[PDB]
């Protein structure tokens, strides 16, 4: 993701 | 609207146009509560994932830290939604400003919810999710030190 | 399996601190990055790259870190031709975090090359959300590098989004 998840 | 709201975000990085940004913060901490309030969890995603973002090149702390807010607003309400993409989207962004920032508060907070978390992906079945759960719960037992944590995430991993 | 049992080192080595099973697992993730690249299987090859950056963020195992940079380089490129959206805006998304990390100047020039192929896959998919990622991932690539041809793209793009 832009940014966050583990991780992404 | 996140809409426009996302307009002025990717305006103000790519111009540089730190008042562009500044007109972002303001109308993000009214748009946040009131996708709170709505119980938007898909949409308030979006504005925490642009609240974190303007923050991280204005320097924004009043900003960071009221996103940090709604983020421990919404996991609650992820909590009580079994909304388990959701509380994993939350509670692994609790986690991301919690370790740049060394917020104590925010550390703590997570300790008693990864119980409740993780206790939610492994009732779906989602044996993906919980995998990445079960390391988000390793961070918050090792970088936090929390000696009751550590018992829980290993024994949870014993039964992977 | 093989991955699993991978992970399955991972997670008991960050857990219990034991920096030999961190450095034996990372051995095996770098071998392991590799075998799946022959296959193209972007599906485990997104998890994998996910525990080498988890471990690197860690320890911050710098060789492991670059290992990842090539890799991601691969796995990129099998993305853009299977015209996956979802996976191209993951491993472009990870493929920055490892920039960032690691200043490598070779892996964000690969990024300004690709970065009008990977808003394009999103354009052509018709996903403004997932475009809107895409094109914010391109502006933090023309932030961080002298971008000369992908700072006038991203920048026309975000009116036509």
């Amino acid at each position: 993701x832009l940014f966050x998840x583990l991780f992404x | 609207m996140l809409e426009e709201i996302e307009r002025l975000v990717l305006s103000g990085l790519l111009t540089g146009d730190k008042e562009l940004l500044k007109k972002a913060s303001e109308l993000l901490k009214e748009e946040m509560e009131k996708l709170l309030e709505e119980g938007d969890l898909d949409a308030l995603k979006k504005a925490l994932q642009l609240a974190v973002n303007v923050a991280d090149h204005n320097g924004d702390k009043e900003l960071l830290a009221h996103a940090a807010e709604v983020i421990k607003r919404a996991l609650d309400l992820a909590l009580e939604a079994k909304d388990l993409q959701s509380a994993k989207y939350l509670a692994s962004l609790a986690l991301w400003i919690a370790k740049r920032a060394g917020d104590k508060e925010l550390y703590a907070y997570l300790e008693e919810k990864i119980k409740k978390i993780i206790e939610l992906a492994e009732e779906a079945g989602d044996r993906e999710s919980l995998k990445i759960l079960i390391l988000l719960g390793i961070f918050i037992a090792r970088d936090a030190g929390s000696e009751e944590v550590k018992a829980f995430v290993a024994e949870q991993l014993e039964r992977l």
